[PDB]
């Protein structure tokens, strides 16, 4: 079985820079290689085959180098649709093999997010369940803590925290904070808040 | 065209046994090598192996000489994935790929195989207006307590593309719960009428919930 080391696990550069992925075969698959590229929630897309040869409809910006058993992608003009996990594959001998993937970003520039606290519906609280969510949007870096105020102080109950992959056309990240509780621990306290890090948002 | 049609979801018990399916359209699945992959949540792409239609034969990735048995049927052009003794180490995205024998030029759209003891559940979509607030005009959808994955999410049944973010779901507790927002400019909210659809077919449920201030 070939064993197939992929390098780097994870990287990022600024548009326009030039980024090079590679692979190393545990011998030589004398350019039986092709890489792949997977989108979020995608199936993956064929972009070199042969070590060297483009796939139809890819850009010339991709390009494929190396023989024997090292190989490489390499991307030269960046582009924020160019946010996307890489695979090399093998087929010098089957089993064929997958590399285990570079996971590339975009490096742009500090963007504050868009807060947007939201008040628990009626449906909701129908049943005995309440849930404020808020929304971060469009914001760079990915990194980003966010606080909760029951009116004015800080209690347990329930966070859960959930961020998008990175955009393809602005290259920022996304969040959304829900606070769940239950209904009658809603019907109480009367200021709620969401915080990032500040930056506040709330209703009563 | 060349098309590859895939299964839909599957929810089975731990110990239970399944059987994919892959169908060609297009193309004639005697004259290819077809593949299984297999993808975990977040992680990397893991091949099973691969069948030729033609004589039968087979290749496995040694990880799985023992979980799973690539089958073909030339007539009904179909290729299948049986996996056995089902554990949660199995629950993940399957997809059958065509190999021209330079590369795979033809994906499934993949199948969602969920092991697990749980029932399949039905969301509930609460709305989420501002209620409070102006150039921009944010609003959301919530959709609760769903099982298994996965859901889509649609606004004004696909109008109205940009300015959209769905959260990936989360386990909130036995369920799912995920988000949605989408962002209209003010005048729009108001006279416009914006509603967001759901599908959530392991339980052939579809709603459309109209916001409301």
């Amino acid at each position: 079985d070939i064993k197939m080391t992929q390098s780097p696990s994870s990287m990022s550069a600024s548009l326009g820079e030039s980024v090079t992925i590679t692979c190393k075969a545990s011998r030589d698959i004398k350019s039986y290689l092709s890489w792949y590229q997977q989108k979020p929630w995608k199936s993956p897309k064929t972009l070199i085959y042969y070590a060297t040869s483009l796939a139809d409809g890819v850009p010339s910006r991709f390009s494929g180098s190396g023989s024997g058993q090292d190989y490489s992608l390499t991307i030269s003009s960046l582009e924020s649709d160019d946010t996307a996990t890489y695979y090399c594959l093998q087929h010098g001998e089957s089993p064929f093999t997958f590399g285990s993937g570079t996971k590339l970003e975009l490096k742009r520039a500090d963007a504050a997010p868009t807060v947007s606290i939201f008040p628990p519906s009626s449906e909701q609280l129908t049943s005995g369940g309440a849930s404020v969510v808020c929304f971060l949007n469009n914001f760079y870096p990915k990194d980003i803590n966010v606080k909760w105020k029951i009116d004015g102080s800080e209690r347990q109950n329930g966070v859960l925290n959930s961020w998008t992959d990175q955009d393809s056309k602005d290259s920022t990240y996304s969040m959304s904070s829900t606070l769940t509780l239950t209904k009658d621990e809603y019907e109480r306290h009367n200021s709620y808040t969401c915080e990032a890090t500040p930056i506040v948002k709330s209703f009563n | 065209e060349v098309q590859l049609q895939q299964s839909g979801a599957e929810l089975v018990r731990p110990g239970a046994l399944v059987k994919l399916s892959c169908k060609a359209s297009g193309f004639n699945i005697k004259d290819y090598y077809m593949h299984w992959v297999k993808q975990r949540p977040e992680q990397g792409l893991e091949l099973i192996g691969w069948i030729d239609p033609e004589n039968g034969n087979t290749i496995y990735d040694p990880k799985f000489q023992d979980k799973a048995s690539i089958t073909a049927d030339t007539s009904s052009n179909t290729a299948y994935l049986q996996l056995s003794s089902l554990t949660s180490e199995d629950t993940a995205v399957y997809y059958c790929a065509r190999d021209t024998a330079a590369y795979f030029d033809y994906w499934g759209q993949g199948t969602t195989l969920t092991v697990s003891s749980a029932k399949t559940t039905p969301p509930s979509v609460y709305p989420l207006a501002p209620g409070s607030a102006n150039s921009m005009v944010t609003l959301g959808c919530l959709v609760k307590g769903y099982f298994p994955e996965p859901v889509t999410v649609t606004w004004n049944s696909g109008s109205l593309s940009s300015g959209v973010h769905t959260f990936p779901a989360v386990l909130q507790s036995d369920l799912y719960t995920l988000s949605s927002s989408v962002t209209v400019p003010s005048s729009t909210w108001p006279s416009e009428t914006v509603t967001c659809n759901v599908a959530h077919p392991a339980s052939s449920t579809k709603v459309d919930k109209k916001k409301i201030p």
